[PDB]
């Protein structure tokens, strides 16, 4: 009959102050203006609430907020058939929720704020869905018929009688090393205690994850890759049906990635249940039997889809758009540069630009040997490999912070340079340290597209960076390198911390900018997405990890794709609807042909 | 009252009328002649037929002058719309040719065919043009309405909504339009005394509403004396305030905004204001 419609308000308390406008959401409201309750106000909060029942959907409320603290939407009630748990009163609010299923690998993908993480505690037993209601410390029993209809309701029953208890591999990659502390309890400790497999365990685990040489150091010394690859191997050393992995590719190298994809994947061999959530596109497609594609704005809501297929459910990814549920969840739809698409242009050629000689960096545990290449001007390099390669160590040598033990580079060059791994360590509030940067940048509509809209760094303004968080850190690193003019920019790993959109919003800032400037850019990174848009050239690193390195001189994107590509032996094809890279089964029918023809990927990109 | 001019042709004959509500009356009808040279003629296939359609051009504008010349007294037309019909080709001849009227092109409101003409061809034009009469009145009001409101409330707060918001501001003159709608909900009664009094805005619904009516200080219950209409007193007195008046109802899109919100009531300002006072505060 009629259209059917609802009107769902969130608002976001750290960017209310009622005292700052007055209490303006209650007058201003035509609601209230009748008599109506619409909006309420919470004397001893102090904040505004709104309810839906009330409220028109006039939005009026919305464009009077002073901030923009307030949000009305409306949907056709999309949400409300689905709802599994609600925060608090205009709050973020769960819906749906991935199954879980024996002998098998479930994936999860979405972007930040939309669950994922939520998901997994419900599944876990640790915390109570509320139903969008009451519900109170676990009453399990609700939550089993508000599943009825979908898979999930047997496996409530059986998480309520306590017969399997989940093992987690927690999410937040930061909060770990202040947690867990072993300095004398080492990673090492760890492992032996959680070994209920067998002494073989602690032996394989280690050797394919490449835990070898991090044994004797303490959890809190780890770096991110480190700390990530320990809690994999406690998840496979415990002894339960059911593995939780959370997130097991940040902080992770491109190598690293794949190896723990495969050795979670042999949790289904046993036929134990396994479940996962991933940021990242190779490693799910890996990992996955099935896979849930979670979508919605982020912190508002965000639903689960009905169980795919591995290959259906990441082309319906990469589309943007999602016909059951009918939305856009992105705005716009991403494309890499054909290379066919790039300018034609006359570089500097000659001395293009300056040129490094024979490097070497010895810690005395580690050497990086580094061959003589050459930089021109308005190019960019991406550098590629492990970590451990001394991927970061080459970067700081050209910045001038480290001195070779062997080798010069002194340059009369102006270097930028943005840090791998990014902690605090600043006083002050982030507008404060944007601005003594520069004050110009932060004017043009670039910088509005990328950093301010989308994040809402107003609201950031006054917070500490301390107090802050780390993807919206990440993309506030990134643009304040840019900040400052230079001939020659570092960036070292950018995709840290980010999700898809977030990569995607970088990749168009290095590559436009470098261009219009041109200048020259040099950035590392891990996602194979991000390299090929920003780059013309590459330089591949080599060697074993923790040990000894090697780098090499800068090669076109079709040569340089090549080589690195041929090291992890896995090729990429092409899916023809939606132009991503297919991955290749090894062994793939196609693999065979595609390492024959010396063709890694398929449909290169290059710079815009 | 509201008065829509119409202009009914064909060559036996042509009709001018209006309806006034229930009201209904004609006013004048001519004819010319010609049998259709386009077969018979000669070697004067443009000879005989260019007096003919020179003679539908005589007629047409001598139709359409005769309607603004009685139709418009003070300047374009006082009449807000006009009507065109016929047999099919010989009205599109009409609305474009270099001999209707220049600024009367820009005032067809429907064009429609009758199977004959006259007295027997004017109710039919009554009766098929009510859906093209509809039309205009909602093109009117909902249109206009849910655009111009909407489109462009005039950011900052260049609003009131409310009796006592809008009626400040009307007051202030600072309002370029006053927004109503018909069965406005609140009008203005005295609640008084010996040598004073106050004035309150009520609906239906009398709780707290009732309650009140005084004050505090003085301690008095109360008693109504008068009670005089805000949509009348305002309908009857809107050059006092400057305030520029549309009534309106509901029917359409955006309509339901305005009973959900704007409930027969809304203030457009002409400048940018500060918005109502009151005293209650402190
Ligand atoms: N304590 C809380 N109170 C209110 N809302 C919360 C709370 N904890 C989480 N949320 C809400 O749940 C949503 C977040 O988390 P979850 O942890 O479920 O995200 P994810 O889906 O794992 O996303 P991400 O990729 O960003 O880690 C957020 O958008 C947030 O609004
Ligand atoms: N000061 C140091 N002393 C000893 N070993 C070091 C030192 N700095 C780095 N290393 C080691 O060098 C190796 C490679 O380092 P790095 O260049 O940071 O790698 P990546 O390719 O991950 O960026 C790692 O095994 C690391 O532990
Ligand atoms: S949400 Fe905005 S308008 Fe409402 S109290 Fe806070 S600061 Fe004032
Ligand atoms: S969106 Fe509209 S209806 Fe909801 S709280 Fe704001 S003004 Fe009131």
């Amino acid at each position: 009959m009629s259209d059917k419609n609802s009107r769902i308000a969130i608002v976001s308390a750290d960017k209310c102050k009622p005292k700052k406008c007055r209490q303006e959401c209650k007058r201003s409201c035509p609601v209230v203006k009748t008599g109506k309750l619409c909006i309420e106000v919470t004397p001893t909060s102090k904040i505004a609430f709104i309810s839906e029942i009330l409220c028109i959907g006039c939005g009026i409320c919305v464009k009077k907020c002073p901030f923009d603290a307030i949000q009305i939407i409306n949907l056709p009630t999309n949400l409300e058939a689905h709802v599994t748990h609600r925060y608090s009163a205009n709050s973020f609010k769960l819906h749906r929720l991935p199954t879980p299923r024996p002998g098998q690998v479930l994936g999860l993908v979405g972007t930040n704020g939309i669950g994922k993480s939520t998901a997994l505690k419900i599944l876990a037993g640790k915390q109570k869905p509320n139903l969008g209601r009451f519900d109170d410390p676990p009453e399990w029993q609700e939550i089993i018929k508000y599943f009825r209809g979908s898979e999930l309701q047997n496996y409530f029953t059986k998480m309520l009688e306590d017969d399997i208890k989940a093992i987690i591999k927690p999410q937040y990659v930061d909060n770990i090393p202040r947690a867990i502390k072993g300095p004398v309890q080492k990673v090492g400790e760890l492992l032996k205690l959680r070994m209920e497999k067998s002494p073989e365990d602690v032996k394989r685990y280690i050797k394919i994850l490449q835990l070898e040489n991090v044994l004797k150091r303490d959890i809190e010394k780890l770096s991110g890759g480190e700390l990530q690859r320990f809690a994999i191997g406690m998840s496979c050393v415990q002894e339960a049906d059911v593995y939780m992995f959370d997130e097991p590719s940040s902080y992770l190298d491109v190598k690293q990635r794949l190896n723990a994809a495969q050795i979670i994947r042999s949790l289904l061999a046993p036929t134990k249940y396994v479940i996962c959530v991933e940021h990242d596109l190779s490693v799910l497609d890996y990992l996955s039997d099935f896979v849930c594609i979670i979508y919605g704005v982020p912190s508002v809501y965000g639903v689960v889809t009905l169980p795919a297929s591995v290959r259906e459910g990441i082309n319906i990814f990469l589309d943007g758009h999602i016909p059951a549920e009918n939305l856009r969840f992105r705005t716009e739809a991403l494309q890499f540069r054909i290379a066919d698409a790039t300018e034609d242009l006359q570089n500097d050629s000659a001395s293009r630009a300056f040129s490094y000689p024979s490097l070497k960096k010895t810690q005395g545990d580690f050497v990086l040997n580094v061959e003589e290449g050459e930089f021109s001007d308005s190019e960019i390099l991406v550098m590629m490999g492990e970590n451990g390669t001394g991927k970061t160590t080459l970067i700081k040598l050209l910045a001038g912070a480290l001195k070779p033990d062997e080798g010069q580079d002194i340059p009369k060059l102006n270097v930028s340079m943005k840090p791998q791994k990014i902690a605090p360590k600043f006083p002050g509030t982030v507008r404060q340290l944007f601005f003594k940067k520069i004050r110009g940048q932060f004017l043009n509509p670039q910088f509005q597209t990328d950093v301010v809209k989308p994040l809402r760094i107003d609201d950031i303004i006054d917070q500490e960076v301390q107090h802050l968080s780390g993807g919206e850190l990440q993309r506030v690193a990134i643009v304040l390198a840019l900040g400052i003019p230079a001939d020659i920019y570092l960036i070292d790993e950018p995709s840290a911390y980010l999700d898809s959109e977030q990569r995607i919003i970088c990749s168009k800032v290095i590559r436009r900018f470098i261009l219009h400037n041109k200048k020259t850019a040099f950035i590392v990174e891990h996602d194979f997405i991000m390299a090929t848009y920003l780059a013309d050239k590459v330089i591949v690193f080599e060697g074993i990890p923790s040990k000894n390195a090697h780098a090499r001189a800068p090669e076109s994107l079709l040569t340089g794709c090549n080589r690195f590509l041929k090291n992890l032996n896995v090729t990429f094809r092409r899916d023809p609807n939606s132009f991503r890279p297919r991955i290749n089964k090894l062994d793939s029918q196609m693999d065979k042909e595609q390492k024959s023809s010396g063709n890694y990927f398929f449909l290169d990109n290059t710079g815009i | 009252d509201d008065k829509f001019g119409f202009i009914v042709m064909d060559g036996q004959g042509t009709l001018f009328g209006s309806v006034s509500g229930n009201t209904r009356t004609v006013l004048h009808k001519f004819t010319v002649d010609l049998p259709k040279k386009h077969g018979r003629g000669g070697q004067s296939a443009l000879r005989f037929a260019r007096l003919r359609e020179e003679k539908r051009h005589n007629y047409v504008r001598k139709v359409a002058e005769v309607a603004v010349q009685n139709f418009i007294t003070n300047d374009k037309v006082n009449v807000k719309g006009l009507i065109l019909a016929g047999s099919a080709d010989f009205k599109t001849d009409l609305a474009k040719s270099e001999l209707f009227d220049p600024r009367l092109a820009c005032k067809v409101i429907s064009i429609v065919d009758v199977s004959y003409g006259g007295e027997n061809g004017f109710n039919q034009a009554i009766e098929l043009s009510a859906e093209a009469l509809a039309n205009v009145k909602y093109v009117q009001e909902k249109k206009l309405l849910e655009a111009y409101f909407d489109e462009i409330s005039q950011d900052t707060g260049k609003f009131c909504y409310g009796i006592d918001d809008t009626l400040k501001a009307l007051d202030l003159g600072a309002v370029e339009k006053l927004i109503v709608f018909e069965n406005l909900e609140t009008i203005r009664y005295t609640f008084k005394d010996a040598e004073d009094n106050e004035v309150i805005k009520f609906a239906e619904p009398e709780a707290k509403d009732k309650s009140f009516a005084i004050d505090k200080a003085t301690g008095q219950e109360m008693d109504v004396v008068s009670e005089e209409p805000l949509i009348e007193w305002l309908a009857a007195n809107y050059k006092n305030f400057g305030a520029t008046l549309e009534f309106i109802t509901d029917k359409s899109s955006e309509g339901a905004q305005f009973v959900t919100g704007f409930g027969g009531i809304g203030a457009m300002l002409r400048y940018k204001v500060n918005f109502e006072q009151l005293v209650d505060e402190s």
